[PDB]
């Protein structure tokens, strides 16, 4: 079976950082992509950011410059260097792996979540 | 089992005749026209009541032949209430045979 | 033999109306399934169905009765209909191919490039060509053979025979099968190439620590682009190579296997719904339009 692993997360000082950190054990595809995404309270689940397996990125407007995904070369570890943070980043961050095993179809992967607190 | 046809009694055995009717057109020259004769002989037995196995041979009888254009031989032509339903022409093993009937006898 | 070739006949049509029936009802009926793949499955389940309800079926008649009972027109629009739904199934395989390979290997910025008006657009274009390829030249008569023997079957009404000029029969199987084809080949390589070079720097990456190697997940990847690439030639390939083959020396190959070869092609729209909807989300609406 495959299961995400997230770590990195807590409270922490506007201003301050973080880094996240997914490490996914099982099989996986060659071809995929580890991202995080975040809901915070009350709101819905968006997207933070996103790196595909090749190499390629995607970042959404609010964390851009301030965030970077990065991966781990070898396993499939996928880390989010969180900085510049602020009360607006506070959420449940998720893990996510979009699988491409089946070609026509992705198959998807949630990790359970990780609380990130920013305070003023 | 076989029946083994004239000229003169050919209208009687397979043209007005009850069921599907083999003809082999066989000579005692031909080579290829002996390996088939007991493979024919099995077939005889194994399709009693669907078939009704005939032999005419085309040196003592060469009146039929010319009749239904047999250019070589041996040539097996599978009768239905006095209509060729099917031919097949040269050799076979057991094997290759029975699927030629079975496919052309459950309609 | 005859019994058992009508009975199969029947099944094929069952299987093809039941199966894209049930795919474009699990489309149209959930939202979550009305994804931008699925637009492209929807084309290729339409052109499968009409194969289907009307092109199957009167196809099986004339194999049953020997020869066609509807009329020298209806000969012509049958024909139409036929070619024209090989061509926008077999063009939209091709689609579907692209658009996994885009999504697979350069998923960010297939996001951005592949709008749902600039799919509505390609879907278009598969119709617009699959029509100009067989009601365009078949209705006005470019298709027709000038040999007197053809001309015998184009007079008769009872001979609904597929006959071509060397022209159209090699103009159109290679806008409808061949290129279709080589694009899919070279489409679903990268994939297999891009696979294979990933698996690559992760070796390089570990300092001579491991070697990877196929895991489930690979092997279940090359299974499923075998079924792809190997449904889709089986049941189209014979037909294709053999009509190519007519319009030189035509007494080579039998009529009656041209024919099998065409039912063959006629099993693909069949096979397609079951190759190309085994989502999770295909398999919940699947049960739940099954009450
Ligand atoms: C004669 C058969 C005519 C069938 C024509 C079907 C067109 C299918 C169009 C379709 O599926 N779309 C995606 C929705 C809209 C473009
Ligand atoms: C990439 C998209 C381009 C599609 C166009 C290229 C392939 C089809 C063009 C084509 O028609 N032919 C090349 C295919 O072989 C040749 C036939 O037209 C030819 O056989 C007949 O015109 C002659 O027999 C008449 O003397
Ligand atoms: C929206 C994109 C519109 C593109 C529409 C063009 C379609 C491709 C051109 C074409 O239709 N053919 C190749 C042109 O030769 C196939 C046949 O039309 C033609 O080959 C036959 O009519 C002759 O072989 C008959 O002697
Ligand atoms: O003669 C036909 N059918 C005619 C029409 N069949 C045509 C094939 O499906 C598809 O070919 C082409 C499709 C696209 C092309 O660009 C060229 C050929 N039958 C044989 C008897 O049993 C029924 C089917
Ligand atoms: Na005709």
């Amino acid at each position: 079976q495959v299961q995400l692993q997230e770590s990195g997360g807590g409270l922490v000082q506007a201003g301050g950082s973080l880094r996240l950190s997914c490490a996914a054990s099982g099989s996986i595809f060659a071809l995929n992509i580890m991202g995080w995404y975040r809901q915070a309270p009350g709101k819905q689940r968006e997207l933070v950011a996103a790196i595909h397996s090749g190499g390629t990125t995607n970042y959404a407007n609010s964390v851009k410059g301030r965030f970077t995904i990065s991966r781990d070369n070898a396993a499939n570890t996928v880390y989010l260097q969180m900085n510049s943070l602020k009360p607006e980043d506070t959420a449940v961050y998720y893990c996510n792996v979009k699988d491409f095993g089946a070609i026509i179809y992705d198959y998807d992967y949630w990790g359970q979540g990780t609380q990130v607190t920013v305070s003023s | 089992k076989i029946i083994h046809l004239t000229d003169d009694s050919f209208d009687t055995d397979v043209l007005k005749a009850d069921g599907a009717i083999l003809v082999d057109f066989w000579a005692e020259w031909s080579g290829p026209s002996k390996m088939i004769a007991p493979i024919l002989d099995e077939i005889a037995d194994e399709y009693q009541g669907k078939l009704t196995v005939a032999k005419l041979n085309i040196d003592q009888n060469p009146g039929t032949a010319p009749k239904y254009g047999i250019r070589g031989i041996p040539t097996l032509l599978l009768f239905k209430n006095g209509e060729v339903a099917a031919t097949k022409v040269g050799a076979l093993s057991k094997g290759q045979l029975k699927e030629f009937l079975d496919a052309n006898l459950a309609e | 033999a005859a019994k058992v070739m009508s009975l199969l006949m029947a099944l094929v049509v069952l299987l093809i109306v039941a199966g894209n029936v049930l795919v474009i009802a699990a489309i149209g009926s959930t939202q979550r399934l009305q994804t931008l793949t699925n637009l492209f499955i929807t084309s290729l389940a339409c052109a499968d169905l009409v194969v289907g309800l009307l092109v199957v079926p009167f196809g099986a008649t004339l194999v049953v009765r020997g020869t066609w009972l509807w009329g020298s027109f209806l000969c012509e629009l049958w024909t139409s209909l036929d070619v024209l739904c090989v061509t926008a199934s077999i063009e939209t395989l091709c689609v579907i191919a692209i658009d996994r390979y885009l999504a697979i290997t350069s998923p960010f910025r297939y996001q951005s490039l592949m709008t749902r008006a600039r799919a509505k657009v390609i879907i278009c274009t598969v119709w617009a060509i699959s029509a100009l390829v067989s009601f365009l030249p078949i209705m006005m008569h470019w298709w027709r053979d000038e040999d007197p023997q053809a001309l015998k079957c184009y007079q008769d009404p009872g001979c609904c025979d597929f006959v071509t000029n060397r022209a159209y029969a090699i103009a159109s199987s290679i806008i409808s099968f061949y290129i279709p084809l080589l694009i899919m080949i070279f489409v679903y390589l990268r994939v297999y190439r891009e696979a294979k070079e990933q698996i690559r720097k992760i070796d390089r990456a570990s300092k001579r620590k491991t070697s990877r190697v196929m895991a489930m997940k690979e092997h279940k990847a090359l299974k499923t682009l075998g079924i792809i690439m190997g449904v889709f030639t089986l049941c189209w390939l014979p037909f294709f190579l053999v009509n190519i083959v007519n319009v030189f020396n035509r007494d080579l190959v039998p009529d009656w296997l041209f024919v099998a070869f065409n039912w063959l092609g006629y099993a693909n729209s069949a096979m397609n719904p079951i190759i190309y909807c085994r989502s999770p989300d295909f398999r919940k609406a699947f049960k739940r339009l099954l009450a």
